[PDB]
């Protein structure tokens, strides 16, 4: 399936550009952080104008009109509500740059387990099987475009835990047994791709009286029909 | 409408939304329609007003403002005769139905046409803002925004609890009261005030308001605190 | 807390007069000029309405099918914009039932793939 | 079975920061006024904290895009989960162990407390969800489609998993089951008796409800006023002098709030930290397997089953 792999990437990613291109919202775990830091600074800068009780917010107001006796005490009440608001500042941006600590180290892990190699950690790298990931840059962050395999389209079938033969329990080394209605055949897991029932895609273990749900078959011996011709 | 937003103050702003709290025309209020055709009463000057004129003729002309208008205290008076204003707060003995025919502490001496003004009192001076603008239209005053700039700042010291007006006979004119509301003021790139949010007409402009924004995103937003009043005291 | 009413010796307990913090539901401005409001955590009485446990909802109508949130209020109830169009709230859909035709004995098995 | 809980979330308290320091009065308001945005910063501060508990919710449970049950019929191979799956007979549709588990994780100052988004029965509905989802479908529901799968056999694919061939689990399917049974049997009597099993979300409660009750002392404190009732100093002296006694007030009022929201930010750091913790779990430990060690349980980690809890989620880990 190699083309039809090929064409299902190719088509994916011109959606992955029509989606950023038409989406603003797609980038919103970015926009967010830039806002909130805009956010802080422009409080940080508007708190200047405040009073917190003294005769005016502007100091060289304060200097202009009194005598250092007195311009010393309004001079006190506008560097405590200064120095609170610094403070206030500095403790909200050490918590934010945690959180953005975290996220880097979330994304510096996914870019090794994700980027570097391939990921057998469920919903780390996107829903689906994952396969490859691209790094992309973007401000301030990283974007991941994740390749995963989905299963798309599924048919009902019987099966079995296992088949007898000739009183002896096979079951398969790799995939399960499924029944068409008619044949049994044996297959991997996650795509369907029936084979004959042989002694190369099973193996034996115990016998017919111990497994539940073990149904009747034939294996075929690939052996058999060279020495018998 | 959003008639009634003056310039708070004398700095220059450009470019900004300013939050201020002020005595301003509350947005699509209620004023009192006067008429001048084929009505010059006493109105309460409460705490400021907002007044607005319609001309195609130049007749309203002055203004009076006190508390008993008759000689009694002193009042100021506006008048505007040709080309020169006069201003003056004398005891003045104004008629019985005061108009004009086409102990003084001040004195001074320098439709198609819409004249808003705004008369507010504070700490005894007597601050005046108003705006003249081309119109064209008769029935009602025009919906739009125009900021207002101060003129005049009379230092009269006289308490005003009523006021009239001053017509011209051989022009309907508006009366609406202040209110201090908050104001969201919106300044553009001339530091030109070109619109306004009043913060108390409604809940979408509360939200506005608290997010210092014309424009408000989709989502909940928390804007103020419900609080039941007290009736009376025990 | 309480109080002896100093000319009839009887106790009167005192209970702060009702208040909550108001939010106002909207879609953009982009989009309509219209809003809900709730008032946070009162009942119905004191303040097209709509009690839920997160407030009184004003505005919002009040519609039985649910939907994707949109704009979240609280206690399982979201609030959209829709159809002619007007605020409505309604609890929350988790996404679509599905059952699965489970038996001792089926088995599904993908037979394609899809590279997203 | 062994069983890991997690905190997911915090109680969504909002504080209005005006109504907590000058409380039904004007005169302190207009002095408040004079710091700014000291006040209403607070207020966003505890608002972001807020929503993020809804955000730790969704990203913990909400993982499944369909809702998911269980056939009428439990022919499960003899494996036993009646005590994890919901209850009709309930008023909620919970599962007789997250009964237990909410049986024993347990004002006018301006501080409310808003509800959650996502409601107990919703929850439940996300956990009853996943737990059909990995019982009829194994993990193919996570990747995809939910491919019906017998019990057992999703149990051998679960033992070649860890490295043992899948005709072990087979001829060794009753006894399996009966074991797995068992072990449930042994979760719900060590979460009916022991109350300490569910510490780490009573700790969240009690961490919340102490931040709270400390913040409500404080407005018995005096902070150098003649009183802390700001109602007696108004009563008693003219503004010139009652303003500089409420700015006492004022200052430590709004030094207790910064305080408080600071503690409430870190904590709700941690609770974050937790919520992405049980995300992760969520989805490579219920949705999947898990071949990363101790990671869900110890032990070789063959399956994992959500339950849910005041403020968090509980994992029963086979
Ligand atoms: C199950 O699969 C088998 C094998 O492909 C089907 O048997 C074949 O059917 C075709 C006709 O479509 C015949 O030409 C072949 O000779 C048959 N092969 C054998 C070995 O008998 C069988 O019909 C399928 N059953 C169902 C219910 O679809
Ligand atoms: C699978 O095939 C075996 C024979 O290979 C069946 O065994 C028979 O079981 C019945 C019931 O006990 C006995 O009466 C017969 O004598 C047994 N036959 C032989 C040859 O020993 C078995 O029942 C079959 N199973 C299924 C599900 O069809
Ligand atoms: C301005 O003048 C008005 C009267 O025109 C004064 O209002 C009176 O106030 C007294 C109390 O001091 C009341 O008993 C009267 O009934 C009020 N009169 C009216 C008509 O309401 C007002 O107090 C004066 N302002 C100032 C600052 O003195
Ligand atoms: C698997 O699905 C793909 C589509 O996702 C199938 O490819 C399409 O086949 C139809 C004809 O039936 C064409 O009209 C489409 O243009 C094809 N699409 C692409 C992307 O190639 C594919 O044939 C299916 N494979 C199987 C085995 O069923
Ligand atoms: C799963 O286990 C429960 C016990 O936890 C079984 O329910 C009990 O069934 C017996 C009868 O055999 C009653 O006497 C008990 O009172 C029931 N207890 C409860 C709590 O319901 C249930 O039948 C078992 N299910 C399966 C399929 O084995
Ligand atoms: C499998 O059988 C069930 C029976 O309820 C049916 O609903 C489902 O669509 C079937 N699946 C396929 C792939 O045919
Ligand atoms: C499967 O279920 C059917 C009932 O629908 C029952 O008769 C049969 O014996 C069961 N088989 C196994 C292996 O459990
Ligand atoms: C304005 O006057 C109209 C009557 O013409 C009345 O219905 C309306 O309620 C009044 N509004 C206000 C704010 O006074
Ligand atoms: C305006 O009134 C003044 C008296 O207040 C008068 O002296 C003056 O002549 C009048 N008009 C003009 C145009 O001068
Ligand atoms: C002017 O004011 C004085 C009060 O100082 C008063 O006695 C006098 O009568 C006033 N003049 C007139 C003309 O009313
Ligand atoms: C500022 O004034 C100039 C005229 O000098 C005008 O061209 C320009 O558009 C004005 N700017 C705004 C924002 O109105
Ligand atoms: C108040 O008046 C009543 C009579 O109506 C009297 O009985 C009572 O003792 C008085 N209370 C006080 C505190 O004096
Ligand atoms: C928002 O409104 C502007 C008009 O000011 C319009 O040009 C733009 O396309 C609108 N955008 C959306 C998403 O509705
Ligand atoms: C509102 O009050 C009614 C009684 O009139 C009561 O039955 C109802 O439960 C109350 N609702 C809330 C949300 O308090
Ligand atoms: C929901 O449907 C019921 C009828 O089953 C009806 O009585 C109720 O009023 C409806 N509610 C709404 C909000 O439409």
């Amino acid at each position: 399936n190699q083309k039809l792999i090929a064409n299902q990437f190719n088509s994916a990613i011109g959606k992955i550009q029509d989606s950023l291109s038409s989406t603003a919202s797609a980038l919103g775990k970015l926009q967010d952080v830039v806002n909130q830091n805009a956010q802080a600074l422009n409080t940080l800068v508007k708190q200047l104008s405040s009073n917190f009780g003294a005769i005016s917010s502007v100091l060289n107001d304060i200097l202009s009109r009194l005598d250092p006796p007195e311009a010393e005490v309004q001079i006190d009440r506008l560097i405590t509500g200064r120095l609170q608001s610094l403070q206030t500042y500095v403790t909200q941006q050490l918590i934010r740059a945690a959180e953005i600590r975290a996220s880097a180290n979330l994304a510096a892990t996914k870019m090794s387990e994700c980027v570097l190699g391939q990921s057998k950690r469920v919903d780390f790298c996107g829903k689906g099987y994952h396969l490859m990931s691209f790094p992309q840059s973007a401000p301030h962050g990283v974007v991941f475009l994740h390749v995963t395999y989905v299963p798309a389209q599924e048919k009902n079938f019987t099966t079995a835990p296992a088949i007898c033969h000739d009183g002896k329990a096979h079951f398969p080394r790799e995939g399960v047994f499924v029944s068409n209605g008619t044949h049994w055949f044996v297959t991997q897991r996650n795509f369907y791709e029936p084979q004959i029932i042989t002694t190369d895609n099973t193996f034996v273990s115990g016998n017919c009286d111990v497994v539940i749900g073990i149904v009747n078959n034939t294996v075929y011996d690939p052996l058999q029909p060279e020495l018998d011709s | 409408f959003t008639r009634g937003v003056y310039y708070p103050d004398k700095v220059f702003r450009s470019s900004v939304l300013h939050s201020t709290q002020d005595l301003f025309l509350p947005f699509f209020s209620n004023v009192t329609w006067f008429h001048a055709i084929h009505d010059n009463p006493v109105l309460p000057f409460n705490d400021g007003v907002y007044f607005a004129s319609t001309e195609k003729s130049n007749i309203i002309r002055g203004w009076i403002f006190g508390t008993t208008l008759d000689s009694k205290t002193q009042s100021l008076l506006i008048v505007n005769n040709a080309t020169n204003v006069v201003i003056k707060v004398c005891e003045f003995q104004f008629c019985n139905d005061p108009f004009l025919g086409v102990n003084c502490t001040f004195e001074y001496v320098s439709f198609k046409n819409l004249r808003e003004f705004v008369f507010k009192n504070i700490d005894g001076y007597f601050k005046i803002y108003s705006k003249h603008t081309p119109i064209n239209l008769v029935r009602d005053l025009p919906q739009g925004f125009s900021a207002l700039e101060p003129l005049v700042d009379l230092p009269i010291g006289i308490n005003i609890t009523r006021f009239q007006t001053l017509l011209a006979l051989h022009a309907a004119y508006y009366v609406g009261y202040l209110q201090p509301r908050t104001f969201l003021l919106k300044y553009n790139e001339n530091g030109t005030i070109t619109d306004a949010v009043d913060c108390a007409l409604d809940p979408l402009s509360e939200t506005k308001c608290t997010l210092k924004s014309f424009t408000v995103e989709k989502g909940i937003y928390q804007t103020s605190n419900f609080r039941v009043q007290p009736t009376e005291s025990i | 807390d309480a109080v002896r009413d100093p000319q009839t010796l009887e106790i009167l307990d005192i209970t702060p007069c009702s208040f909550g913090g108001v939010s106002v539901i909207t879609p953009g401005t982009n989009t309509s000029n219209q809003v809900a409001v709730l008032y946070q955590d009162v009942n119905c009485t004191e303040v097209n309405v709509f009690q839920t446990r997160a407030g009184c909802l004003i505005g919002a109508e009040h519609v039985n099918n649910s939907y994707e949130c949109d704009i979240p209020i609280g206690a399982g109830i979201c609030a959209s914009y829709q159809t002619s169009q007007s605020i409505i709230a309604y609890t929350m859909s988790l996404g679509a039932e599905n059952s699965v035709a489970y038996s001792n004995n089926s088995i599904a098995i993908p037979t394609n793939f899809t590279i997203s | 079975v062994t069983t890991e809980i997690l905190p997911v979330s915090m109680t969504k308290t909002s504080v209005d920061c005006t109504m907590y320091i000058c409380g039904d009065s004007t005169e302190c308001s207009n002095l408040l006024l004079q710091y700014g945005s000291f006040c209403t910063q607070l207020n966003r501060a505890l608002t972001g904290i807020a929503v993020e508990q809804d955000k730790n919710t969704q990203e913990v449970f909400a993982q499944v895009k369909q809702i998911y049950k269980t056939p009428p019929i439990k022919d499960f191979g003899g494996f036993n989960f009646s005590q994890i799956l919901p209850d009709p007979s309930k008023p909620s549709k919970r599962s007789f162990i997250e009964d237990l588990l909410f049986n024993k994780v347990t004002k006018f100052n301006g501080l409310t407390v808003l509800p959650p988004l996502l409601t107990d029965e919703m929850i439940a509905q996300y956990t009853s969800a996943l737990l059909a989802g990995t019982i009829t479908s194994g993990w193919t529901f996570g990747a995809g489609a939910a491919l019906q799968i017998p019990f057992a056999m999703q149990m051998a694919y679960r033992f070649n998993g860890i490295g043992v061939t899948q005709n072990v689990l087979y001829e060794n399917q009753k006894l399996i089951a009966n074991q797995f049974n068992s072990a449930i049997g042994k979760i719900q009597d060590s979460l009916s008796s022991t109350a300490s099993a569910l510490g780490k979300l009573q700790d969240v409660v009690n961490q919340n409800a102490q931040a709270l009750n400390t913040l409500v002392k404080q407005l018995s404190s005096n902070f150098g006023a003649i009183s802390s009732v700001l109602n007696d100093i108004l009563s008693r002296l003219d503004p010139p002098e009652a303003e500089v006694q409420i700015d006492r007030l004022i200052t430590g009022r709004l030094q207790s709030l910064q305080t408080y929201v600071t503690q409430q930010l870190i904590r709700a750091a941690e609770i974050r930290a937790s919520a992405n913790l049980a995300a992760t779990k969520m989805s490579e430990c219920v949705l999947g397997q898990s071949k990363r060690v101790d990671f869900c349980g110890k032990g070789y980690h063959l399956m994992s089953f959500p339950q849910s809890a005041p403020h968090g989620v509980v994992f029963l880990h086979v």
